[PDB]
């Protein structure tokens, strides 16, 4: 059909299993065509890229995670899909512009 | 050793049962065995049962 | 043959309360077989409005004092248990009862609706020999049969009540005495038929000719057995409306299926073949067909209506 | 843990056999998360209404 | 450590917790059954570890660990009618609660 | 049963 | 009205005329009754020949 709905239909599909530690290829999978022109697929189509949304989401998330869990703050690193929490923090201070600690407290 | 002691008093009504004891007023001993509906009592030539 | 059918010929009362009631004629020996028969049948299973609810104002439980009346409270719920009431249509009534002034409380007094029949007028209730304290009440009065002793429909009906409701036995049985008499119905050619005379003593409420006829009824019915005998919402739905795991209502429409109907009969082995799904949605593709008790394949019924639904 | 065991070790203390520390208990974060997804804690759930 | 009465209990669902006043005490005029409550009491539990099948267990769903074990009064079964009068003893210096 | 229920017509009407 | 209705359970015919028929349940105080109306009914009123 049209690439645009297809990618509406696979917009949500991330979003939909956020819990998981989802890598590119279980993505591709649902596109039914090759790995590279699904990274082309759907910037032609959100004009938004995929391969840093599926990093976003996890943020998206950890907008909500770190809000609701007084688990501690080692643990919620991989199931964003980093193997360090240090990396976690890496990815957070640029992006929501603070210590993640303080992200929990702070209410 | 006591801090409060609250102590409750409750009120319990109990009914006729197939085996409370009973007795006459010369020594006969009894036992109610069972309960009866009012049909097959036995009854008088006039209409009330016993 | 030589039947003969039993008419009812007679009916008189002596009191409103003490009725008799003759039956002619009955045939050969049939006299104590019907007399016995009847007799079971209106001791136990007449229906009749008896008193099963009273709640009443500055009670916290049943054995406490009230001001300003002679009895106690459950002397009060022993007195009006025998209190009689006729009602004729409504399945459930509430009386309402006020009160004050020194003097004894009758049963009149209660504002009565035009359908409510109380019987009878003298029935003491109360005491009231201050005029200070007044009484307040309510009253619930149901219809139907038996010995219900109030408490196994609260051992059942467990509809949290609040502090107040006050609950009483019920003694449903508007009958209270009963005897009959076999005497010898003449008839100048049938000199064996036996005429019956069956007493009823009893309160109000009672129709004499209904007892009989209700008893009649059932007979009726209990002979029976000895003369005759010796659609599911999400099914009808598409996959986008299905409210299942995460990802699979947007999916699912890709592979041709928008029907619950078309979900019941796809594979096992080539849909998931097919790269659109995901691993997690056979488990709860496989809980629309296990929750509601299908197979793999099955051909259904009808599955398609008028209306074929997709974007 | 401890299960079917009786050493009771840290993360020190397996850390110096395997190859790290960062990653250990990190990777229970799936092991906890289909797990604590209800799709097979039904064995584990009703033992919480303790 | 000290016990005392509150009608805040663990391990309780909201059909016991239903007819309580605030402190732990029935209503004068409740109706009751075997297996429920009249007062609410708890006492400190002692820190003593189990074996350590809960202890990961503990660890999965977030078990809210209590220094709060149970040990109030309960009707005893068979019986069952209607409570109709308390009352409250108390030492003096102590505050007086509500109920008090 | 058809003799009871033949002798007991004239009350259920 | 909340009588009960029965259905015919079992019949263990044995011969041509030996029998024995079980019906249940009813409502309470009828099993003597609906005997008690067959006992009679039955045994003095049936026609035949002799």
């Amino acid at each position: 059909m049209s690439h645009q709905k297809i990618i509406q239909d696979l917009i949500a599909w991330i979003d939909e299993h956020i819990d998981q530690p989802l890598n590119i290829d279980v993505v591709a999978k649902k596109s039914g065509y090759s790995k590279w022109y699904l990274q082309r697929m759907f910037r032609t189509v959100t004009h938004q890229t995929l391969g840093d949304y599926i990093r976003q989401r996890r943020l998206l998330l950890a907008a909500v995670e770190l809000r609701t869990t007084e688990r501690p703050i080692f643990d919620i690193a991989m199931d964003l899909g980093y193997v360090s929490q240090q990396t976690f923090s890496r990815v957070f201070r640029r992006q929501f512009d603070r210590t993640p600690s303080d992200y929990r407290h702070r209410l | 050793g006591v801090l409060k002691i609250v102590k409750v008093y409750l009120a319990v009504k109990r009914r006729i049962q197939p085996g409370d004891k009973m007795a006459g007023r010369h020594g006969n001993k009894g036992v109610i065995s069972k309960i009866n509906p009012i049909e097959d009592m036995p009854y008088d030539e006039n209409g009330t049962p016993v | 043959t030589e039947f003969l059918k039993p008419r009812l010929v007679d009916i008189e009362q002596v009191s409103s309360t003490h009725a008799k009631v003759t039956l002619e004629p009955l045939e050969r020996g049939f006299g104590h077989t019907l007399g016995n028969a009847l007799r079971r049948i209106l001791l136990s299973s007449m229906p009749g409005c008896a008193v099963t609810e009273v709640e009443i104002d500055g009670v916290l439980h049943e054995y406490s004092t009230k001001e300003g009346v002679q009895e106690d409270i459950l002397e009060i719920l022993l007195n009006l248990k025998g209190l009689a009431v006729r009602v004729q249509g409504k399945d459930e009534v509430i009386l309402t009862l006020n009160k004050s002034g020194i003097g004894p409380v009758t049963a009149a007094d209660i504002t009565h609706d035009g359908d409510v029949e109380i019987v009878k007028p003298q029935h003491v209730i109360c005491h009231l020999t201050d005029e200070n304290a007044s009484i307040s009440m309510r009253i619930k009065v149901q219809r139907g049969r038996g010995y219900v002793p109030a408490s196994t429909r609260i051992h059942s009906e467990e509809d949290e009540r609040p502090i107040g409701r006050l609950l009483v036995d019920a003694c449903y049985s508007p009958v209270e005495r009963i005897a009959y008499n076999v005497e010898a119905a003449r008839v100048e050619q049938r000199t064996d038929l036996d005429k019956l005379v069956i007493e009823m003593e009893t309160n109000g409420t009672i129709d004499p000719e209904e007892a009989i006829r209700r008893a009649a009824t059932i007979l009726a019915e209990q002979l029976e057995a000895f003369v005759d005998l010796r659609f599911d919402p999400i099914l009808l739905r598409p996959v986008d409306d299905l409210e299942l795991t995460v990802r699979s209502a947007n999916c699912l429409k890709a592979e041709a299926i928008h029907y619950i109907g078309d979900l019941v009969q796809r594979t096992e082995v080539e849909l998931l073949k097919t790269p659109n799904l995901g691993k997690k949605s056979l488990t709860e593709i496989k809980d629309v067909l296990a929750s509601r008790g299908l197979s793999l394949g099955m051909r259904l019924e009808n599955w398609p209506p008028a209306s074929i639904a997709d974007e | 843990f401890g299960i079917d065991m009786n050493t009771d070790y840290t993360l020190e203390e397996v850390g110096k056999q395997f190859d790290t520390r960062e990653r250990i208990r990190q990777i229970e974060a799936k092991a906890l998360r289909k797990l604590r997804h209800p799709s097979r804690s039904e064995v584990l759930r009703s033992f919480l209404d303790d | 450590g000290p016990e005392e009465i509150t009608a805040d209990i663990p391990n309780v669902g909201e059909a016991a917790l239903s007819k309580l006043d605030e402190s732990g005490i029935v209503y004068i005029g409740a109706e009751v059954t075997g297996g429920d409550i009249l007062v609410g009491k708890v006492t400190p539990k002692g820190e003593t570890q189990l074996t350590p099948e809960e202890k990961l267990l503990r660890a999965i769903f977030g078990e809210k660990a209590s220094d709060v074990k149970d040990s109030s009064l309960r009707v005893p079964n068979g019986v069952s009618g209607t409570v109709i009068d308390v009352q409250v003893f108390t030492r003096d210096g102590v505050e007086k609660d509500k109920r008090a």
